């Protein structure tokens, strides 16, 4: 079930080099999701 | 998680998130406390052929 993991990081496209992440949140919730978009 | 040893309060890095941690056997080899942000290491209590 639903997942999120991530990470805020400094920069001078996307970079080269390495990274890990953190989860932070873990959801029962269920939702079949196979479409999604982003808010601005 | 029931299991036996010296239950010391430890240096352990635990991230936020990291309820427990495990040795190279996948046995346990630490835990948070359920009431504290205290991280305890559980040695096996000692051992050794007589």
């Amino acid at each position: 079930y639903f997942k999120i993991y991530s990470k805020h990081t400094p920069i001078n496209d996307l970079p080269q080099g390495f990274s890990a992440l953190e989860p932070l949140v873990d959801l029962p919730i269920g939702i079949n999701i196979t479409r999604f978009q982003t808010l601005l | 998680l029931t299991g036996t040893g010296v239950l010391t309060e430890s240096n352990k890095k635990f991230l936020p998130f990291q309820q427990f941690g495990r040795d190279i056997a996948d046995t346990t080899d630490a835990v948070r406390d359920p009431q504290t942000l205290e991280i305890l290491d559980i040695t096996p209590c000692s051992f050794g052929g007589v």
